[PDB]
């Protein structure tokens, strides 16, 4: 007897593709506000290697993030009216503060066209540049860019994301607790949808995230050398605690027709800095919960060093709570050396602000914030850390570079794949009838 | 396991003024039917429960124009009116979104 | 100048005849499920796309049926058999009680909530009996 | 642009010029990224 | 408060059972490939989704194979594609490693698959 | 006359004797038979615009899917499902033609059918599928007798 040929359709089996999820919302212009249930069905048997480096998904999370931050900012008053001549003086009136900020002055545009209204507002020294101890300032981005500003009824809240998966697609995800983001799994399951993912933009230290509920993970990418990035996963969250000490009154200068510019009008009392507070018995403990792991990986002495000076997005610690973005110096937070084999105090960082933000590492886009009125009090958790490798001795940095490492360290448990339903095989004695 | 936690104690005494109270979610209750899962009862002491209120602002049969509810996300009320009489009992809520089924905490009437 | 001819059956005009004799006018709704008015003898407009969106909805919803006709053992046919036995705690109606007295709009109210219950076990005989047709080829 | 332009001839054995009466050298103030600065160029 | 009934054929759920058990839940995945659980690049998405599903019904409409799961051809299977016993395929493996162990001779099979249709000649 | 369309010209006797060539084109070569429409959309992705060429190019998909759904749901409500030359039982009506058989099938092409009978098919196709809902009733409560 022979052997015969069969098609099977409708068969288990799926390969590795890259499609376009859909944005889901816990409930604008690019997501959907439904809020899903998701489900989960626990495989038997099967492995599925993941390889969390090469990921599709972030380089999709990372896009649609760009674009719902512009969407928002479409409806907004563009600010090219205000690119004058200023005219700029010292604060005078906790007096550690009046150093970095000035009193300008400027003639702008009204709500008629042939008159002109003689405003002032407070700026930041970061905010300023020196054009050709009264003198006369410009602001960052007339050269490059057209300021837009950031309209105030729209917060900018992190809220959380889901990803579901289309007609003809899936989404994998690893059930076990110890996964290094790399290799092969024995516990894999299916799911509708994602878990809610918060978009906390940061640099330099994970905040609010996810948990190792393990020993502490670290996880570094396997390009020839791993002089690139290496995450840590932090089992105990250290709590940070962030504030701006000033209460500030809120001016509105009507520049156009139906646009107007929320300016800064009066500090009311004390002009101390901004900064934050590290616990610092906890922070020691999680170092030492870091070094031990780094030397299961180098097995050698571990030093940290800081980002030597330069750009302000590159060095400090950018987070946004409260509306505004602080950018702190963890220049104290990282000197250490640990020469192979309970601190009473707490840390203070300083923390400058800015208003004109350039986000996403981009040029031509620059975007004015708002003043906000009171005194900004904030509270979150340190679970992650981003280091870079320079390289007997290795020492560590504060990582940069893209935004996307925020989301290797929530995405590492997600896979998505395309299902090929045609399968053929050898049958039997089984062929087709003839007639 | 979530839990619901109703503020006063007790009620005032006068028939006159009426006095609302409220309860509070540890978790939003919105079921994902697109409906909510917060009641409200009145034990009367001595005697079974009854109900009042089968979902944030809708009123069971049978029941008079005072027993009314509101509440939005996780905040809830209960609007009190016009106080009618002297039906005395024990108020509590109900969280009906998961398991198990837990009730408010109890507050006497009088 | 025009003026109505001879009438033939039309869509949708057996809805509340009964359910035997709305049975015999299949063809007239099956006619109207792919193809509507949407289809006749510059770019963009907000009838453009509320147009065009009309017609790849017209599409998904014919696939969605004529995919579930196909996993069953009925495939380009208007009425089929299959060998799911009819269980009373569905309905418990009689033979004559729901054919030549009840409707359908009455009958879809009725067994609404037992559709996906009904749904898996024609896929479910429909899989047990081609591979039982394939091990029959084994001689 | 739509301003107006102060517009003149150009400034320049025989055969190493011949279309002078095409061209012309405009000269006019325009903007910049400065709001209160104006600038002359000299466009053809 | 939501309970959970009677458990049933799940979505890939026999992705990981041998193949003669996975070839009894062919149904639950073919309803999968067309519906999903879904602005002029929100149209661009579902007509990709149509007409991934329709390929795949043309390519068995080349072939005998139309209007059922499991059909059978006429093509001789080539002792060269894989040597395997019977019982080892269908007993001892799964769709996903019999996927890896043809995935290099599956553009011969369908290419004869097709031929095998145009010499009907009936 | 073998190649697409070669038969139009020839009498419909022996343009009827190779349909394959038609219903080829008319299944297989639409929808499967192209994969370099997914090589145009990484070059629609390089570009962040959406171009007059990306738009004509969802018309004649929507155009090519529903060409091809409304004549396989024509000859779905029809007993002739999978095949290409089938029969009915509705008796010809000498008054949609008159004209004999040796005038039809040997001094005619299709093509000149076409602008003869087209004014009548709206009434033939209401008859196929009216004796083809008779057909499977009566086959049913057959089935259902013994
Ligand atoms: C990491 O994760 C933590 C945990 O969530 C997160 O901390 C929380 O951040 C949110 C930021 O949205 C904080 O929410 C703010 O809270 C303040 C204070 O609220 C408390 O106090 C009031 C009054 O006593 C109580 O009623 C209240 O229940 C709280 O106890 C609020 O003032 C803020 O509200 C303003 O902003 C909202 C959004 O725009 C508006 O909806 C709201 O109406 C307020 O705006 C109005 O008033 C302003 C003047 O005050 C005015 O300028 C506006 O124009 C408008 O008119 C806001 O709700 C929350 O408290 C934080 N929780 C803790 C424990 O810290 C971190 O932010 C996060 N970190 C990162 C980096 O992601
Ligand atoms: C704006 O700049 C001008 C000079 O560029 C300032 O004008 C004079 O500054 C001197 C410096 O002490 C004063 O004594 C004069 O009284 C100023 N004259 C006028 C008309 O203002 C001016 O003070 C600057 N404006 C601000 C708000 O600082
Ligand atoms: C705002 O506009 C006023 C008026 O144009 C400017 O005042 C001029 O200042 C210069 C510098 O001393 C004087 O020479 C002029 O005579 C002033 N003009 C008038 C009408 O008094 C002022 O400098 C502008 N300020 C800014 C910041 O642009
Ligand atoms: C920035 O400078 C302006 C002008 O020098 C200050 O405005 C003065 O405010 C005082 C107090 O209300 C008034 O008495 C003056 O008449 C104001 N001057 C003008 C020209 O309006 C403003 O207070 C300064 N801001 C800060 C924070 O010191
Ligand atoms: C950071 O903020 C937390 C509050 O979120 C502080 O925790 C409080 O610590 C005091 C100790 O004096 C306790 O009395 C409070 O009960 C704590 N509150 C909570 C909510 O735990 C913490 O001390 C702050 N740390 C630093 C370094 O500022
Ligand atoms: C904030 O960061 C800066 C650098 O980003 C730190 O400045 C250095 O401070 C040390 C202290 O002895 C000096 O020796 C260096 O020369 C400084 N750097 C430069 C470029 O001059 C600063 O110390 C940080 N703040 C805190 C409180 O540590
Ligand atoms: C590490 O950072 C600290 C401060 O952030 C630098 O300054 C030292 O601060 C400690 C505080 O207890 C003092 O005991 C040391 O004496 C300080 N150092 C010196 C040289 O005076 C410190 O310089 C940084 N570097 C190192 C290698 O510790
Ligand atoms: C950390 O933050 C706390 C409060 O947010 C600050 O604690 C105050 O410290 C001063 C003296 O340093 C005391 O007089 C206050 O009474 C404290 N506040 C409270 C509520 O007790 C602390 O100074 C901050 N750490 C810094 C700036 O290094
Ligand atoms: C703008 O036009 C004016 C005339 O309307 C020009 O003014 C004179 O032009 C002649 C021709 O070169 C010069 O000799 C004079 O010196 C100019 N007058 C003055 C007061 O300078 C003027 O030159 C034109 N502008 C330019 C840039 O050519
Ligand atoms: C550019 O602007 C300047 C502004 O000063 C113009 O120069 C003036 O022109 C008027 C009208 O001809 C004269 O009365 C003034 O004497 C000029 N001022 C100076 C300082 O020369 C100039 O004409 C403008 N150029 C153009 C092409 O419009
Ligand atoms: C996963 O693999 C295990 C391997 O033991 C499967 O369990 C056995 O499957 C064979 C198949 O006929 C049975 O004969 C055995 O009795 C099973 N063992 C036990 C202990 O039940 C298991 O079925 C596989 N998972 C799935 C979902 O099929
Ligand atoms: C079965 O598969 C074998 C693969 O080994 C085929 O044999 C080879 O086919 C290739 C491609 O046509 C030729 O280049 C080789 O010359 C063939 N080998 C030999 C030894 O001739 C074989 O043709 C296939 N079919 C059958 C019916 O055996
Ligand atoms: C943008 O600005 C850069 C920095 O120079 C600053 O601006 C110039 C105009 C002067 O005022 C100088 O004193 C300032 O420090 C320039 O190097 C650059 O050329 C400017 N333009 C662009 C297009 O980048
Ligand atoms: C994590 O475990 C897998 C499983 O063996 C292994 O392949 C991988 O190399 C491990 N990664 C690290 C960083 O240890
Ligand atoms: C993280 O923040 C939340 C909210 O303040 C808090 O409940 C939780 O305990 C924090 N995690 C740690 C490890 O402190
Ligand atoms: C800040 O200014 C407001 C404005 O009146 C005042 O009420 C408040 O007391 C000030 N101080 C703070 C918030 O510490
Ligand atoms: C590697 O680590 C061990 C301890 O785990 C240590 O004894 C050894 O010296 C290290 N290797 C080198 C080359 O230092
Ligand atoms: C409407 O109902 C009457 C009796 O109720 C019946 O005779 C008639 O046939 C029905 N009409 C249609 C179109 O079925
Ligand atoms: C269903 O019909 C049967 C008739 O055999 C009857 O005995 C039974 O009571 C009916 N059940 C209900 C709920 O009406
Ligand atoms: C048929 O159903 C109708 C319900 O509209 C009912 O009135 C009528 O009595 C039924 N026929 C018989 C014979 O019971
Ligand atoms: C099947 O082929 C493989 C490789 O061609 C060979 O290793 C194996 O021995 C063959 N099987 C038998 C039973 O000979
Ligand atoms: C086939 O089954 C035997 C046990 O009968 C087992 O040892 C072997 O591993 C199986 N083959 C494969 C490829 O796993
Ligand atoms: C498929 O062919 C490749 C060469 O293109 C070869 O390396 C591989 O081993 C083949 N697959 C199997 C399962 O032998
Ligand atoms: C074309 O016409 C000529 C002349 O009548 C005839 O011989 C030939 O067979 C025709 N060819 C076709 C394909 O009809
Ligand atoms: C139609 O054909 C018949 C014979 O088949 C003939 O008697 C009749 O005259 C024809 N009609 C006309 C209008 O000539
Ligand atoms: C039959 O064919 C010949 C030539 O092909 C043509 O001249 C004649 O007109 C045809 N008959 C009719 C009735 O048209």
């Amino acid at each position: 007897n022979n052997l015969w040929v069969t098609v099977y359709y409708g068969v288990p089996v799926w390969r590795d593709a890259e499609t376009t999820l859909f944005c889901a919302s816990d409930a604008t212009h690019a997501c959907v506000p439904t809020d899903p249930s998701p489900q989960e069905i626990h495989l038997a048997n099967v492995t599925e290697k993941f390889d969390m480096w090469k990921n599709s998904m972030v380089e999709q999370m990372h896009t649609d993030i760009i674009s719902l931050w512009d969407e928002s900012l479409k409806p907004c008053v563009k600010l090219t009216p205000l690119c004058i001549t200023l005219n700029c003086t010292n604060i005078t009136r906790t007096e550690e503060g009046k150093e970095e900020l000035k009193n300008c002055s400027f003639n702008a545009t009204t709500e008629l066209r042939d008159k002109i209204q003689k405003v002032h507002s407070l700026f930041y020294r970061l905010d300023l540049v020196e054009l050709n101890n009264t003198s006369m300032y410009r602001l960052i981005n007339c050269n490059t860019s057209a300021i837009t500003q950031a309209c105030p009824k729209v917060s900018f809240e992190p809220i959380p994301i889901h990803y579901c998966a289309p007609a003809g697609f899936a989404i994998l995800k690893c059930r076990e607790k110890e996964f290094n983001g790399t290799g092969p799994c024995k516990k894999v399951s299916t799911v509708q949808c994602t878990h809610g993912i918060k978009p906390v933009v940061s640099t330099q230290l994970l905040l609010n995230g996810s948990l190792a509920e393990g020993k502490v993970k670290i996880r570094c990418e396997n390009i020839s050398n791993n002089a690139k990035t290496i995450l840590v996963q932090l089992t105990t969250p250290v709590r940070i605690n962030c504030t701006r000490p000033s209460n500030n009154t809120r001016t509105s200068i009507r520049i156009g027709p139906g646009q107007s510019f929320y300016a800064t009008g009066d500090i009311i009392g004390d002009i101390r800095k901004a900064y934050c507070n590290v616990s610092e018995s906890e922070w020691k403990e999680a170092l030492g919960k870091v070094v031990e792991q780094l030397r299961n990986h180098f097995n050698k002495t571990i030093t940290f060093a800081s980002s030597s000076g330069g750009d302000l997005e590159i060095t400090t610690h950018s987070f946004n709570c409260g509306g505004e973005f602080f950018y702190c110096n963890t220049s104290s937070l990282f000197n250490s050396t640990w020469d192979g084999n309970v601190p009473n105090g707490t840390i203070t960082l300083p923390c400058r602000i800015k208003q004109i933000i350039n986000m996403w590492q981009r040029t031509g886009q620059a975007m004015y914030a708002p003043p906000i009125p009171g005194k900004i009090r904030c509270d979150s958790n340190i679970t992650g850390l981003i280091l870079i490798r320079d390289g007997e001795s290795e020492t560590f940095r504060p990582g940069g570079g893209d935004m996307r490492n925020n989301w290797r360290s929530e995405l590492y448990k997600y896979k998505v794949v395309k299902i090929d339903p045609l399968g053929v095989a050898p049958t039997g004695a089984k062929r087709r009838v003839v007639e | 396991d979530i839990v619901m936690t109703q503020t006063p104690l007790s009620l005032s005494v006068t028939p006159g003024q009426p006095a609302s109270i409220s309860c509070k979610s540890s978790e939003s209750l919105r079921q994902s039917n697109g409906k909510t899962s917060l009641y409200w009862y009145r034990q009367k002491p001595g005697q079974s429960p009854q109900l009042l209120v089968f979902e944030v602002s809708n009123r069971f049969s049978g029941v008079s124009d005072r027993f009314v509810g509101s509440g939005s996300g996780t905040d809830f009320t209960l609007r009190i009116s016009r106080v009618e009489a002297e039906d005395v009992g024990f108020y509590y809520c109900m969280q009906s979104k998961d398991f198990p089924l837990t009730f408010g905490g109890g507050t006497k009437v009088d | 100048a025009v003026g109505i001819g001879a009438v033939l059956f039309g869509f949708l005009g057996a809805a509340g005849s009964t359910m035997g004799a709305a049975s015999l006018t299949l063809t007239v709704q099956a006619r109207q499920l792919l193809s509507g008015i949407v289809q006749q003898q510059l770019r963009l407009t907000v009838w453009g796309i509320k147009q065009l969106q009309a017609r790849v909805l017209a599409v998904e919803r014919y696939l969605s049926d004529q995919q579930l006709l196909g996993i069953w053992g009925c495939s380009g046919k208007l009425i089929c058999t299959t060998n799911v036995p009819w269980n009373s705690s569905w309905s418990n109606k009689s033979q004559d009680e729901i054919w030549n007295n009840m409707t359908w709009l009455q009958w879809d109210k009725e067994i609404s909530n037992y559709t996906d219950t009904i749904y898996y076990l024609i896929e479910k005989s429909q899989n047990q009996q081609e591979v039982n047709e394939k091990d029959l080829l084994a001689l | 642009l739509c301003i107006t332009l102060n517009c003149t001839n150009i400034t320049r054995g025989n055969l190493t010029e011949e279309g002078k009466e095409e061209l012309k050298n405009c000269s006019f103030n325009a903007t910049t990224e400065l709001r209160d600065k104006i600038q002359k160029v000299h466009s053809l």
